[PDB]
């Protein structure tokens, strides 16, 4: 990934060896949950489009969610151009380069002129869009992932509300729905599948009740 | 934006000008890149100390061939042939810089420098660069050529690269 | 491998412990699966010949393997030195003459001549060249080490849909007979060989299925 | 070691702390294996003998293999003194004096003449002498952990061709003989000891057999 | 269809009946074969859209496969239109307008345009369009017109290697799919299928063998 | 093909729909026998190598046959190419390019170019070349059709001797071999191969007897 190299001229720096390691221990420890996303974005700032190929070749197993991934790319370079299509007009006085579907995904765009889309003045946002795409693919990866729905989520009989409120919740960040969805589910579903010991404390407490609340209430 | 490289001319070792070219990377991008990353010679081989094998006065100048030297060979830093990009510059007159090729999709290194206007090669050889400076270099090469191509001398890529 | 300094020139670095030490214990771990040319393109950029054939002969066991690799080597040089004669005679004061297959392997030269080489006006990229061929060699030892032919693939009865689509991807990886045969391949064969009721239930969407929809209909 | 500095003056360097944990981690971890040898040449690179020398002392154990390694040095250090008569008497300023053996071994001279005389025009490669008669010592060592010879392998019944070629080739690199015989071992040893199912595989393979459809035929 | 006179211009001419007549005669006596495509294209070189309109309707029977190709024009013509679309603005002097995606196929345009169209300057090969899309038809008429899939292929221990040769290569060609796909085909479904004699007598080859030395073996 | 045309001017006239009918039927009911060669030299004589494809193209069924005339075509333009170079650069005004080894199989070539390769002066012989191969690809097929072997030709006790000379002659032309061994192999097995009374028949004749007096010994 290109780097603010002193003093104020970018030039291109090769990916560390250590960060593929980290990448391919955080693939191969954590699998594929809901957090990789966050450390996939933090681990790949400002980077060319060869440098995520390369982050994504990398992986080891997971070929079926790879293919997804690549397909969703596929989809969104597609749509792109449909959405970004030259529409005649008067050349203008400055030109600079343009990136297609496939001069986004690095495909077919040599390093070079990735390098030039990005240092050039006005910049071209291909790092970002290239990123936003794989985290639109990760994002259908781990949902998918997900073993159960998040209506199936019940709490054992004797299972504290502890582990319950975790797993509910994680079921609930895995799964994808607007976040007025969740304002709802969180109200209507978390009391609601509970164990009745405590579910009738949580209802004593009321129904606007807040999460730290019932928390301490059924604690112990 | 579109690079300019250079060529100094040799006629048998004796310096004879420098032909300056430049090529249209914002319309034959791949065909652009391939003249350029030669002639610097950045990816191990190229153009310097290759010669114009085929010198035909009023049509053109060709050479490029580095590896057999007899327009036989040469290779793109592709492999050693690629696409035809597209056909949208034309053969309009003298100083065009075109590609060889040995029918369609074949384009390796050779290229050809029009010393005329060639409007028939329009539509299959690809037009990618012009001479900027040197053309009279570029005449001057006519007189070591003949009818059927054949060079009386050696006349030879001495040095080349990128200026721009 | 060679690094730039502060003005911008690069000059001889001495190969880094680490390096080697990951790239021994990676060949050691994950053996020979498609997720080592990634890898090993990432850890050995720049590299010098010399440090490729450290990083070679430094695999202790799979000498088949290695073997394989030493023989495409060269094949490869043996190739490179018919397409491209040496010339004979005086060689210019400001030219180093050129290197031939076997030194292009590295194999007849020492690293000052390597780094001369790579650090020339105009730079001769000997290195790319040989990791080139290197990478073609571990793509014949990942093709070699592939265990079963991709027309074999027929799931079993209780084998989930995910492990049979994850086998077969992995086997298709590792193939790499093509890309548009693999894409029909990926197309008829994924399709074909599914048991009868998710078999029928992926059916029911008709060839236009993607994958999600295609793995989501037998979940659950 | 001696590590160039860029565009600039060849300044001597102490070696690194992390370097000498490596070397004596992986004698301790691996014994000695034949990818030592390799794994040596790749840590010590431009290094003085004063810094062989503290490589080779801080081995811990194998005090026979690292009497034999200072015996061979011995020897070597004998023949070099042998071949070449060393001059005596006043010697011209800004020209070192002729390195004897045991001087190229560094036990008889200092850091600064070391340097002197890898510095000198032209230069005395003193380093890569003492670390050619290391691994001519190494060598031997290997040799002499060799658990088993060349000539008495035998696959099992049930032993696979891959592991049965693994142990071959690596007592291949473990053994003594010169390159020339080193060939003719491998092409007719390798199908002459196999088991006599893929024997006779390989025989209808006939002539001219490479590895990988060697490999490919005994598969199953 | 045209034809070119003595002083080279060419003219329409009315399509003569024994050229009807043998493309009705091929048509039902060899019904649907993949040497219906060759004679169709040989039969109709030249031909104006309405004189393939009238070498289609004249085929009586096996009306589906009429109304296949019917569609599959119809959605072609369909694509034209999308693909171009017409320019707007002042014509210049020297040329006149285009045709539509249905025009193409002759249905609402009379027989003197489709000349114009055909012979103007610079000439519009609409009858070489039209044809295209015919041929691509009965490709797909022919190929619904197979009797078997590529997979299902077994020889039978009395049926001889020369009938299963000819099976498969006869539903190969129906086939279709791809061709480098047609190469990988003939070389594994080709030698995985055999009766086990022969089988084993073409594994004595090995990969590398050919057709003709695959044939003679068997033979006899 | 093309044809001389009044007056001295070789126009192009395409293939009629009668000598395709014709070759059709002969690839109908002769099937592949030694007959069919002779009946497609003269059907198609100076024809263009568009016609010759379209010739090759209409045979139904016999779809290894084609296959093998296919290889062999390649072969033999692969033969051609290795022997006869064509150097790149531009084509004269006045006279044409040399035609490449896929220019005379009509795969890329248009008809244009052929019909000028035919008519310059001199003309290239584009036609007969691909008629040669197609020759030798024919003379291949009818080799590998013949059911038994020429030593295998054996009379029956009562089968007259015109059948078993008739059957032998047959089997004998539809072999392959030179006539200079064909003149031995006659005289060493029509004798030997008849029945024994006519055996005896023929060799009180004498050996070196005409086949007319061999024949009028034994008649009825």
């Amino acid at each position: 990934p290109i780097v603010q190299n002193i003093q104020g001229q970018m030039v291109h720096q090769a990916i560390s060896p250590r960060t593929l390691n980290a990448w391919v221990k955080v693939v191969e420890e954590k699998a594929f949950s809901p957090e990789v996303i966050p450390m996939f974005s933090a681990l790949s700032e400002g980077a060319t489009p060869q440098d995520l190929n390369t982050m994504l070749n990398t992986v080891g197993g997971h070929q079926a969610a790879m293919q997804m991934l690549k397909e969703t790319i596929n989809e969104e370079a597609a749509e792109w151009d449909r959405v970004h299509p030259v529409h005649a007009g008067p050349i203008a006085p400055g030109q600079m380069r343009e990136p297609r579907g496939s001069d986004i995904a690095g495909t077919t765009s040599t390093l070079q002129e990735q390098i030039g889309w990005m240092t050039n003045n006005p910049p071209i946002p291909v790092g970002e869009i290239y990123k936003r795409w794989i985290i639109l693919g990760l994002n259908k990866i781990v949902r998918m992932y997900s073993p159960t729905s998040i209506l199936d989520i019940r709490q054992g009989p004797k299972e504290p509300f502890r582990d319950y409120v975790d797993r509910f919740y994680k079921t609930l960040r895995a799964e994808q729905a607007s976040q007025e969805v969740k304002n709802w589910m969180t109200e209507t579903l978390l009391v609601q599948n509970a164990n009745p010991d405590c579910k009738t404390i949580l209802k004593a407490l009321g129904p606007a009740a807040t999460l730290e609340e019932m928390m301490t209430a059924c604690q112990g | 934006v579109n690079p300019t490289v250079f060529f100094d001319i040799a006629v048998d070792g004796e310096p004879l000008g420098r032909v300056s070219f430049e090529l249209f990377a914002d319309k034959v991008p791949k065909t652009a890149e391939n003249f350029r990353a030669l002639s610097t010679g950045e990816k191990g081989f190229g153009y310097k100390g290759s010669c114009f094998h085929r010198i035909i006065p009023g049509f053109m100048c060709q050479g490029g061939d580095f590896t057999r030297h007899n327009g036989t060979g040469g290779k793109s830093i592709y492999g050693e042939k690629f696409e035809d990009e597209n056909f949208i510059l034309k053969h309009t007159g003298p100083g065009i810089l075109s590609m060889a090729n040995a029918g369609p999709n074949t384009n390796g290194s050779q290229f050809f420098i029009c010393t005329a206007k060639t409007e028939w090669l329009d539509g299959k050889h690809v037009v990618f660069g012009k001479v900027k400076e040197g053309m009279n270099i570029v005449e001057a090469m006519e007189r070591f050529g003949s009818r059927n191509g054949k060079t009386s001398k050696k006349i030879t890529i001495a040095d080349c690269g990128q200026l721009e």
